[PDB]
Formats: structure tokens, C-alpha cells, sequence
């Protein structure tokens, strides 16, 4: 890799980058891509987990944390649970009685609840110094290789591209992690352009590269207040404490207008592969909220928003306001049996991130559902 | 159940009510002549009806971990009333009954 | 101008139904919310329930089974059943109108606002004791 | 090397009950507090063990 606190993509194994990359263009040189048998992409995902699992090896587990609680609604509404349960202190022959509230996407009934993780795994809590914002890495050629560049504009991702350079390495990639909808990615310079392995199959992804970005203004407006709970001995649990004034639904805006512009735009494109059909877009079909929902990390929560606000329409020849809903105990990669607990962040949380892209699948009129949670497709 | 102010007539009387404020509150003022039926001073925190001067306001719904207030200033003879106050607010259940009063004594009669 | 006039027994027996009567004059009865409130002497008023067209009624849940709310369009009337009368209810009654409005801290299409309600006309009330 | 990543039973160190009730007419039918998923909670299983 190349680069440019204890952000959680800087474990700096790798070095920095040169602050004058060069650039060969190679005349006359015909080169044929394939970009879905691409091994930087393996190579891509598999750093990805390794700086991720690195990253929280230093810290908190919260197994002792398994014990039943008792979860009522007593004071926080005329989905948020205040539960209390008994704790160790640093001394192993003393216990107290403590409070949190829970999101109720984490805790399931079995003295009345439980952690939803507690009889499948350990749950480790996110090292809470560590920031999840993306930094941009570079991948660069060892010796004896080199990486070459398609400057082609209208180049989809196989065949010969016309226009090829050398570069001693790659732009910056943001490891941007999101389902239906490529956050913060690159633009296409031209038009649209959808590309998939097959686009007459069904078991294949569709990508979607917008050449203009759709702004998606997210928000946590609860005043969330981080408490902090001591389990061990310099251990400590943040919890979440009181919530002050109003309980409120995170949700995202995404302009009317700037939506509509760009799905007149997609289906156009789209009838270039596929003949002069109705095209229909519809929300995925079920799963995982991991899968049904558009996930994203903003401001360090975990955000699990609703689309379906945005893939209803027939397609033939104002502002859009998503409910999203939060969870503290996740599960990335889709890997069973490694969960992570996101400690609160005080205070309201905003952010302002890029579409710049969709993933789109075939139903077995042209059925269009988004979704992918296949991180192999964001890269 | 009653708490007292005592004011002379020209100077302001303060009064509050409830237990501090969870969320976003909608505080309704009466004001109660001994033997009559009590009346509307304040809607919607600061929103008087017709026929209450500017002499009476109130605190804001919009902060929180505060409790309702009611400023009466250049308290006059006519002020001498009960005062009661119906809080609104989001995160708690309806309220059906008014909050504890307080008596405004208004001296120098 | 609205004016509220109130009558009742005055004496009422424990165990036995409260009957009061609000005559309404200067508007209709069909065009405006109603509501029953109470104060027992010495007490802060307690609101009884309230009372509308188009089923918008609701009652304080601790009278929940003892009051029944009703309105009398064709007479103008706004009435009062309160049954299974005791001590408690010893307090002068009052009839007023209602009027409402909403409260909104959020975004409206969750619902993230309230409905609130207060009364600006208020009668003379009528004074119930139970023996 | 494959040995590391599985189950220890450090949790199992506790007394045991051993009994020949139901046997025979070397084996050993042992019985024993353990904990659950919950560390506020424990049950009593049963065990075979070899002598
Ligand atoms: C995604 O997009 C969506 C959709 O676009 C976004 O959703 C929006 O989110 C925001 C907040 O997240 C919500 O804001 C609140 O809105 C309410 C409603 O205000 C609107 O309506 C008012 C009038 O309606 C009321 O009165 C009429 C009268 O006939 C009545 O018919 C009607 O039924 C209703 O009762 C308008 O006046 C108001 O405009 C005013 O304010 C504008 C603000 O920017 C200003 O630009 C305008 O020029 C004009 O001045 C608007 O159209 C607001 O009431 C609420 O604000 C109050 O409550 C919050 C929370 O408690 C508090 O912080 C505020 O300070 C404020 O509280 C004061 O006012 C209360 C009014 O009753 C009062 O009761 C309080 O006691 C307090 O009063 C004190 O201050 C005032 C200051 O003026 C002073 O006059 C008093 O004397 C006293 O000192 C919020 O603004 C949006 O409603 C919501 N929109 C929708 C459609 O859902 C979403 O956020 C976006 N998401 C992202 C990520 O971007
Ligand atoms: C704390 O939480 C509780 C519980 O959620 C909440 O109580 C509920 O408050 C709401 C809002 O006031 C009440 O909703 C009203 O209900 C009536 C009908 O309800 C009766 O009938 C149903 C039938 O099943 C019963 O289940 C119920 O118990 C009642 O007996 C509706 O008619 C109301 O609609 C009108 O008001 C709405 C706004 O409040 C308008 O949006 C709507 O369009 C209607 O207004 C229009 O019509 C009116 C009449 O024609 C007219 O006068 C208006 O001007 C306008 O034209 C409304 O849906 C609900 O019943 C309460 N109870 C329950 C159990 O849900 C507390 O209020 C809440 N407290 C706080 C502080 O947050
Ligand atoms: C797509 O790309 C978009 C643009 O890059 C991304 O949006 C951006 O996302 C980042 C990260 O979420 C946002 O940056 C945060 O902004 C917060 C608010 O800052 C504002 O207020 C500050 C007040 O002092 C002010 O200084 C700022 O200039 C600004 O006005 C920041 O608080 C937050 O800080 C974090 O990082 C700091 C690094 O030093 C750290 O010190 C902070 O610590 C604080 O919070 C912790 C929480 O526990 C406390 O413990 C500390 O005591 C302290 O209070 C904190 O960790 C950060 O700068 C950026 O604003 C936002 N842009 C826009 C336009 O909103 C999208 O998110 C990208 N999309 C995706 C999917 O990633
Ligand atoms: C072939 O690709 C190269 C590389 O992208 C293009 O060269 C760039 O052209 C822009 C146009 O101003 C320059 O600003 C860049 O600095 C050039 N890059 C390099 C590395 O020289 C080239 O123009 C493309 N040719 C065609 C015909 O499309
Ligand atoms: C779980 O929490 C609830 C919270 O209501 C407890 O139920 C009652 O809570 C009130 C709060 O003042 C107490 O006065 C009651 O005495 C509680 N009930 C009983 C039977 O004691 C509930 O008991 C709690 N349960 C556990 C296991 O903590
Ligand atoms: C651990 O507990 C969880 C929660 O009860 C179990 O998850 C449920 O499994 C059933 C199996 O049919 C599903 O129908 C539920 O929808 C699941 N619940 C949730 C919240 O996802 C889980 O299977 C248990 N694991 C083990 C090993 O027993
Ligand atoms: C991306 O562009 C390439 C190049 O034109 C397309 O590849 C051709 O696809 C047709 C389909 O019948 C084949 O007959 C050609 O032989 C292919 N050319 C090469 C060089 O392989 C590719 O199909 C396009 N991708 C999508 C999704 O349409
Ligand atoms: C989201 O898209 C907007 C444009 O719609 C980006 O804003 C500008 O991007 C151009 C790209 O060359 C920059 O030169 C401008 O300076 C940017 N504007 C500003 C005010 O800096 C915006 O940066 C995009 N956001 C992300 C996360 O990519
Ligand atoms: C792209 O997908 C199409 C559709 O699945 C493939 O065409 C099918 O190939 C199978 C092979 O057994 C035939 O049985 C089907 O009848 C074909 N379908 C149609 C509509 O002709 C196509 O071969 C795939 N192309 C690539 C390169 O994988
Ligand atoms: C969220 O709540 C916190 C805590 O109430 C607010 O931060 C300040 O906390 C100190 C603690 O003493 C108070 O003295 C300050 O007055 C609080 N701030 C203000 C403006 O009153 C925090 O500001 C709240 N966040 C938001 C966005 O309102
Ligand atoms: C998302 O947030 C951005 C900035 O916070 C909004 O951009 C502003 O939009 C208003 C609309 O009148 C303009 O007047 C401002 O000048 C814009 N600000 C900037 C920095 O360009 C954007 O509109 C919001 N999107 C949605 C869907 O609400
Ligand atoms: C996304 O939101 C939509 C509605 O905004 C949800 O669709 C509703 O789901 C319930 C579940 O039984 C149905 O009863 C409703 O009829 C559905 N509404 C409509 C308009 O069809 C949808 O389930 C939510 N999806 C996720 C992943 O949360
Ligand atoms: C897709 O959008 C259509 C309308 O654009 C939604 O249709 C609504 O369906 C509900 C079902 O109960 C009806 O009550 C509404 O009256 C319909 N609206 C209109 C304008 O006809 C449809 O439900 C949306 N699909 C999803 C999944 O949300
Ligand atoms: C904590 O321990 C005490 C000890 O008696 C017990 O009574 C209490 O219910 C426990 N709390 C919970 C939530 O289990
Ligand atoms: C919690 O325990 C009480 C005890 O009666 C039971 O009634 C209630 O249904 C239980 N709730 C859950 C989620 O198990
Ligand atoms: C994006 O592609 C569409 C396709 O027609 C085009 O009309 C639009 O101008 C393009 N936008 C940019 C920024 O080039
Ligand atoms: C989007 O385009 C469709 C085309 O039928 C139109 O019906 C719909 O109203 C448009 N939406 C907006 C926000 O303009
Ligand atoms: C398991 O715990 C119970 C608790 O009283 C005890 O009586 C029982 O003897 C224990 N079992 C064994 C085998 O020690």
C-alpha cells in the first residue's frame, strides 16, 4: 500500500506515498481488461479484513457483559430499551447494579433479555479512540511488475482498451463501507455507464457508475450522552446514557429531483442492453437487514436505512426522507461469529456523502431490485 | 400542594411548575380568581389569547432538564389569583391533571 | 361572545349517577370540542375528559368506566354521566370549550409532533357534593 | 498449530458426582454444575467418564 488519531486504515504497515506519482502513457498499445477476474480485488478484500481484525485486538471484550437483563420503557417514550443488569467491579468479590439503554435491534428475550450475541460469540467493543472515516490507499507495484491504467472514457470493464499508461501506482481508493447505494466512489466522465459480468444473467451484479453525484444528507438526531462503565480492571464499557429531549428516527434526504434526473438516466442506459421494456425498480425482496437496508458508517454509528422510498417505480417508453434505524452490535463482512459493539457517540451526528453509484440485481418487463452485500463489489 | 410568591404591585412575580422538562413541551398557563373558573393565560409556551396584556410570558418549550415559568411583570391588584400550569410534553404521558399551583399575594391593597 | 351555563342536582347520594348539564349559547354545540373539568376544594382542577364529533372523545383513565361524555346537537347542550358517585367527587364542575393545535419537534411524516389541548371559555361551573 | 483455535475446559474443573447407577450391573456416571451462555446462571449436567 502508499499513504497520506489511530484512524482504523492506518495501522501503517505499509509506507507513504511519493507526492509526484508518474504516469507513462503508452502509445499505441492495445491491452485487454477484465475487471470481474481482477485478483486486486481479492488482494484489496483481504487487507481490508486483516486492518480492520488488527484494529481491535487492543481492547475491551465484553463477555462479561452476558448476563440477563431486565429491559423496560419506563422513562424514554410516552426501539430504545433501558436495561439494568449486574456487573463486576475492578474487585472480583464485588458487583453493582447498572443502567444502559440498548437499541432494540440488539438485544433479544430470552430478567427478560439478553445480548443478541451472547450464544454464538464473544463480542469485542470497538477500541474507543479508533475513527472508522476512510483514508485513501494507494496499491503500488513491486519490483519486477507494473500496473497499467484504461484511460478508455466509455470503457465498461472487459475488452481491449485503446488508450493504456503506466502507473507506478493506483489513485487513492477510499475503503468506503456501503450496500445498495457506492458512497463516495469516482464519477464517470461521460455518461452513465452500467457494467456486469453478464447482463443478461440473473445471478449476476449490475454496477452502476452515475456521472454526476445524488447528495444524501444523513442524520442521528438524538443527543445521545456516552457513559462510562467500569467491568474490569482498566476496563471500561461505554454505554449509552440518558437521552436528552426528543426521541427521534435517524433518517437520510435525498433531493426529489436530483433522484428522479438520475433514474431517467439509468433506465435510458439501461434500455441499451435489455429491449424497449417496461423497467420496474421494486425494494430488494428480504434477509438480513444487512442486505434489505443501505448500510454506511457516519460519524462512527452504524446506519441501516430504508430504500424502498427510492426503488418504486415503472419506468415506460421536493425531498425524499429515508427512515434509517441504528444498531450498536454488527456483524462485517458477513462473517458469523465475530461481532463488535460500536460504543455510542455523544452528541447529533451529520454527514453529507456522495452517490455515485448503484448495485442493481435481476429478478429471474425488466425487474430491477438494488442490493449486493458482497463487498467485492464495492472494490 | 400550594407554593407562595408574595409581590409588591409594580414588581415582577416569578412562577414555575412540574419537574424538569424531558422533550419538546407545549406549557399552558390559567390563572384563577378565588370563586371563579379559571382562565387562559398562555398557550403553546408564549401565545397569549386576546385580552391578556404583554405583561404575561413564559420560558420556551424548546430547552430541556428546566422547569416551566410564567413572568408576570408589573404585578397589579388584579394578578391577585391562583396560578396553574398543564404541561404538555412528548416523551411523557398525557397529563389530565393540572400541576400544583401558586399563589401570586399581591401587597399594599 | 360564548356563554356556558351550568346546572345539577347540587346533592347527589353515593352509589348513584351524576346527571350535568351545560347550556350552550353564542355557538354550536357540533362545531367545537368540549371539556368536563373538575376541582375538588383546595385542589389544582383535574380534566375529566373531552368530548367532539366524529368520535375524537377521550377520558382521564381514572374514570375511564365512570364517565360518559355527550352532546346534545339538536338541543345545544353539553352533558355530563358520571357514575357510581363517591367522597372523591365532592368538587365543583365546569364545562368549557376546547380548542387545539400541534406541537411539531420533528419530521411529520414519522409522526414526530403532538397534539395539544386548552380551554378558553370557561362557564360559572355547578357544585356537587356527594352525602 | 491445530490445536489453538477450539474450546478449552478450564470451566470443568469443578467437583464431580461419580456414580455406577446405571452402568453396569471402568465407566463412570458423573454429575456437575456448569455455567451457561449466561454467567449469571448455571444448570446440572450429566457425563460419562472413562476411570
Ligand atoms: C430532511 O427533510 C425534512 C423535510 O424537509 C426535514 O424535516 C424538518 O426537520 C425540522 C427539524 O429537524 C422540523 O423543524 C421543526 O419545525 C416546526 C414547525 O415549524 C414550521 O411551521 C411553522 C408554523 O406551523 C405552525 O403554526 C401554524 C400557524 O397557523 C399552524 O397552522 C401549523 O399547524 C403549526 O402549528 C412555521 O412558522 C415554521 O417556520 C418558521 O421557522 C423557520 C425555521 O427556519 C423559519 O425559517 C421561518 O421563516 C419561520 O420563522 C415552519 O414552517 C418548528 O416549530 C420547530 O421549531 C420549534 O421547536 C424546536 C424543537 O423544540 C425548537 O428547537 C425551535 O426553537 C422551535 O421552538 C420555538 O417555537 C415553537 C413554536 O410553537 C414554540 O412552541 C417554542 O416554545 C419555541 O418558541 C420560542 O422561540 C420562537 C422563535 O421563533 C419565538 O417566536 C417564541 O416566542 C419563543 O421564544 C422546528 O423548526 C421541520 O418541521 C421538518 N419538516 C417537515 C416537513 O417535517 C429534515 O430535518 C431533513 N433532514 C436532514 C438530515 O436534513
Ligand atoms: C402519548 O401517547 C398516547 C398514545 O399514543 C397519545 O394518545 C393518543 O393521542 C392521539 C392524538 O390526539 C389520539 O388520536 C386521535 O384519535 C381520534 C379518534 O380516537 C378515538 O377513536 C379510536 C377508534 O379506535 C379509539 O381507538 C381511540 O381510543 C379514541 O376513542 C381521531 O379522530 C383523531 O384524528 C383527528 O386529530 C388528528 C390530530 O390529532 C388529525 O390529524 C386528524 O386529521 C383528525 O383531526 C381532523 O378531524 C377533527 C374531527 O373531525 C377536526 O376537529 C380537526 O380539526 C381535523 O379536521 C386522532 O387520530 C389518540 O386517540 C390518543 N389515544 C390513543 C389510545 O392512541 C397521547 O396523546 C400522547 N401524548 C403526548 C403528550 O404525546
Ligand atoms: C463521504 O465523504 C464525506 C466528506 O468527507 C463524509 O462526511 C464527513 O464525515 C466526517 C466524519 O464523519 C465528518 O467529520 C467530523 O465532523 C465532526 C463535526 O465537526 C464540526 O464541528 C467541529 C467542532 O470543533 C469543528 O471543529 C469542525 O470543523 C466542524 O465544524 C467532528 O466533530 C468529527 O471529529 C472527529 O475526529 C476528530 C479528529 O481529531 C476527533 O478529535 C473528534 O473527537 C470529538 O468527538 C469524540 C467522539 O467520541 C469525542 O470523544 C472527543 O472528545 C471530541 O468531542 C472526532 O472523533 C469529524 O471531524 C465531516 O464533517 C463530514 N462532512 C460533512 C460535509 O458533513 C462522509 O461521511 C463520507 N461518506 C461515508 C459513507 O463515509
Ligand atoms: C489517453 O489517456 C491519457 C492519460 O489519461 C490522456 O492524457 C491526459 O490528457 C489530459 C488532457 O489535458 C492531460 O491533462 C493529462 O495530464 C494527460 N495525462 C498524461 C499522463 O499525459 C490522453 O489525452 C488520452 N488520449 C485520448 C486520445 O483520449
Ligand atoms: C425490572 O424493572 C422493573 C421496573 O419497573 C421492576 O418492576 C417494579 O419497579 C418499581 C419501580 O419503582 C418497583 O417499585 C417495584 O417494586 C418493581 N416490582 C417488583 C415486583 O419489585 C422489576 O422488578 C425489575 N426486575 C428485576 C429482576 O430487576
Ligand atoms: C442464539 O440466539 C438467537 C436469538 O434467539 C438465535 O437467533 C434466532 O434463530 C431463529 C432460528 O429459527 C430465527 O428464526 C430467529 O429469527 C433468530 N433471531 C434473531 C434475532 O436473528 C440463534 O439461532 C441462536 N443460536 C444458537 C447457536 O442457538
Ligand atoms: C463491454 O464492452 C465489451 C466490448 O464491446 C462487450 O464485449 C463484447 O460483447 C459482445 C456481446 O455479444 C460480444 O459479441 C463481443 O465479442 C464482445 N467483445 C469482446 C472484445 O469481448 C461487453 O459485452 C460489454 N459489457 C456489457 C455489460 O455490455
Ligand atoms: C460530491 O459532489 C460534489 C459536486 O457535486 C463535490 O464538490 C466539488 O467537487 C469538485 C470535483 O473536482 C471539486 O473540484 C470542488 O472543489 C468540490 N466542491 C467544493 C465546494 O469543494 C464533492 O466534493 C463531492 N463529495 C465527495 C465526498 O466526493
Ligand atoms: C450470459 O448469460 C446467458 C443467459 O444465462 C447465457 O446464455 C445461456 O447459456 C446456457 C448454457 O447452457 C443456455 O442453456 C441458455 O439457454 C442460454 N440462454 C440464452 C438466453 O441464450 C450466456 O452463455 C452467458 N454468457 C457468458 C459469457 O457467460
Ligand atoms: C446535548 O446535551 C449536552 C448535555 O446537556 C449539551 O452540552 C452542554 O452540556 C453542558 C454541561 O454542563 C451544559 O452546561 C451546556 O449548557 C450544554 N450545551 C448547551 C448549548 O446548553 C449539548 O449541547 C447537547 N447537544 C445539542 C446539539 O443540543
Ligand atoms: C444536504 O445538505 C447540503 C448542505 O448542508 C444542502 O446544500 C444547501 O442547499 C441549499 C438549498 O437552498 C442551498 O441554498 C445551499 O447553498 C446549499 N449549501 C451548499 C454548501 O451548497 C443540500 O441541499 C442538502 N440536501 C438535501 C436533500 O436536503
Ligand atoms: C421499508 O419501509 C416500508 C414502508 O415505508 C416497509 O413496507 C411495509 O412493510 C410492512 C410489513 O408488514 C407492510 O405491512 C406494509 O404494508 C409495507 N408498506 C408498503 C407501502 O408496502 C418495508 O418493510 C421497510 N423495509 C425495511 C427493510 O425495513
Ligand atoms: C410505491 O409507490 C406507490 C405510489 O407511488 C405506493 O402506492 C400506495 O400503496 C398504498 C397501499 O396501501 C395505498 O394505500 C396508497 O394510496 C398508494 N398510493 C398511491 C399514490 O396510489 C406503493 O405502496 C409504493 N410501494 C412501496 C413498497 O412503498
Ligand atoms: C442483581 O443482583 C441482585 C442480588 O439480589 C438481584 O436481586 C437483582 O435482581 C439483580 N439484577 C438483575 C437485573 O438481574
Ligand atoms: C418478562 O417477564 C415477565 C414476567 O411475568 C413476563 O410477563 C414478560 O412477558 C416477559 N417479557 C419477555 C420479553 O420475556
Ligand atoms: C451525464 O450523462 C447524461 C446522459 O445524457 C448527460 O445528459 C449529462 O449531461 C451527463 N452529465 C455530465 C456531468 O456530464
Ligand atoms: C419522476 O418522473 C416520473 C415520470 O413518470 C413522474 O411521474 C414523477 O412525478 C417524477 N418525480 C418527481 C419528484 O418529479
Ligand atoms: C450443583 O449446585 C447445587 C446448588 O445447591 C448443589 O446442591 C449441587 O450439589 C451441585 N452439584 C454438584 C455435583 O456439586
Amino acid at each position: 500500500c502508499a499513504s497520506d488519531k489511530r484512524n482504523v486504515w492506518a495501522t501503517h504497515a505499509c509506507v507513504p506515498t511519493d507526492p509526484n506519482p508518474q504516469e507513462i502513457v503508452l502509445e499505441n498499445v492495445t491491452e485487454n481488461f477484465n475487471m470481474w477476474k481482477n485478483n486486486m480485488v481479492e488482494q484489496m478484500h483481504t487487507d481490508i479484513i486483516s486492518l480492520w481484525d488488527q484494529s481491535l485486538k487492543p481492547c475491551v471484550k465484553l463477555t462479561p457483559l452476558c448476563v440477563t437483563l431486565n429491559c423496560t420503557n419506563v422513562n424514554v417514550t410516552n426501539e430504545i430499551k433501558n436495561c439494568s443488569f449486574n456487573i463486576t467491579t475492578e474487585l472480583r468479590d464485588k458487583k453493582k447494579k447498572v443502567y444502559a439503554l440498548f437499541y432494540r435491534l440488539d438485544v433479544v428475550p430470552i430478567s427478560n433479555y439478553r445480548l443478541i450475541n451472547c450464544n454464538t460469540s464473544a463480542i469485542t467493543q470497538a477500541c474507543p479512540k479508533v475513527s472508522f472515516e476512510p483514508i485513501p490507499i494507494h496499491y503500488c507495484a513491486p519490483a519486477g511488475f507494473a500496473i497499467l491504467k484504461c484511460n478508455d472514457k466509455k470503457f465498461n470493464g472487459t475488452g481491449p482498451c485503446k488508450n493504456v499508461s503506466t502507473v507506478q501506482c493506483t489513485h487513492g481508493i477510499k475503503p468506503v463501507v456501503s450496500t445498495q447505494l457506492l458512497l463516495n466512489g469516482s464519477l464517470a466522465e461521460e455518461e452513465i455507464i452500467i457494467r456486469s459480468e453478464n447482463i443478461t444473467n440473473n445471478a449476476k451484479t449490475i454496477i452502476v457508475q452515475l456521472n454526476e453525484s445524488v447528495e444524501i444528507n444523513c442524520t442521528r438526531p438524538n443527543n445521545n450522552t456516552r457513559k462510562s462503565i467500569r467491568i474490569g480492571p482498566g476496563q471500561w464499557f461505554y454505554a449509552t446514557g440518558d437521552i436528552i429531549g426528543d426521541i427521534r428516527q435517524a433518517h437520510c434526504n435525498i433531493s426529489g429531483t436530483k433522484w428522479n434526473k438520475t433514474l431517467q438516466q439509468v433506465v435510458k442506459k439501461l434500455r441499451e442492453h435489455f429491449n424497449n421494456k417496461t423497467i420496474i425498480f421494486n425494494p430488494s425482496s428480504g434477509g438480513d437487514l444487512e442486505i434489505t437496508t443501505h448500510s454506511f458508517n457516519c460519524g462512527g454509528e452504524f446506519f441501516y436505512c430504508n430504500t424502498s422510498g427510492l426503488f418504486n417505480s415503472t419506468w415506460i417508453g421536493d425531498t425524499i426522507t429515508l427512515p434509517c434505524r441504528i444498531k450498536q452490535i454488527i456483524n462485517m463482512w458477513q462473517r458469523v461469529g465475530q461481532p463488535m459493539y460500536a460504543p455510542p457517540i455523544q452528541g447529533k451526528i451529520r454527514c453529507v456523502s456522495n452517490i455515485t453509484g448503484l448495485l442493481l440485481t435481476r429478478d429471474g418487463t425488466e425487474t430491477f431490485r438494488p442490493g449486493g452485500g458482497d463487498m467485492r463489489d464495492n472494490w | 400542594a400550594p407554593t407562595f410568591v408574595s409581590v409588591a404591585p409594580g414588581q415582577t412575580a416569578r412562577i414555575t411548575c412540574g419537574e424538569e422538562s424531558l422533550g419538546s413541551r407545549s406549557v399552558i398557563w390559567y390563572q384563577q380568581r378565588p370563586g371563579q373558573a379559571p382562565s387562559l393565560i398562555i398557550y403553546n409556551n408564549n401565545d397569549r389569547p386576546s385580552g391578556i396584556p404583554d405583561r404575561f410570558s413564559g420560558s420556551p418549550g424548546s430547552t430541556f432538564g428546566t422547569t416551566a415559568t410564567l413572568t408576570i411583570t408589573s404585578v397589579e391588584a388584579g394578578d391577585e389569583a391562583d396560578y396553574y400550569c398543564h404541561i404538555w410534553d412528548s416523551r411523557r404521558p398525557t397529563n389530565w391533571v393540572f400541576g400544583e399551583g401558586t399563589t401570586l399575594i399581591v401587597l399594599s391593597q | 361572545q360564548v356563554h356556558l351555563q351550568e346546572s345539577g342536582p347540587g346533592l347527589v347520594k353515593p352509589s348513584e349517577t351524576l346527571s350535568l348539564t351545560c347550556n350552550v349559547s353564542g355557538t354550536l354545540v357540533r362545531d367545537n370540542y368540549w371539556s368536563w373539568i373538575r376541582q375538588p376544594l383546595g385542589k389544582q382542577p383535574e380534566w375529566i375528559g373531552y368530548v367532539h364529533d366524529s368520535g375524537d372523545t377521550n377520558y382521564n383513565p381514572s374514570l375511564k368506566s365512570r364517565v360518559h361524555l355527550s352532546l346534545d346537537k339538536s338541543k345545544n347542550l353539553v352533558s355530563l354521566r358520571l357514575t357510581g358517585v363517591t367522597a372523591a367527587d365532592s368538587a365543583i364542575y365546569y364545562c368549557a370549550t376546547t380548542k387545539h393545535g400541534r406541537r411539531i419537534y420533528g419530521v411529520v411524516a414519522f409522526k414526530e409532533w403532538f397534539t395539544y389541548f386548552y380551554m378558553d371559555v370557561w362557564g360559572k361551573g355547578t357544585s356537587v357534593t356527594v352525602s
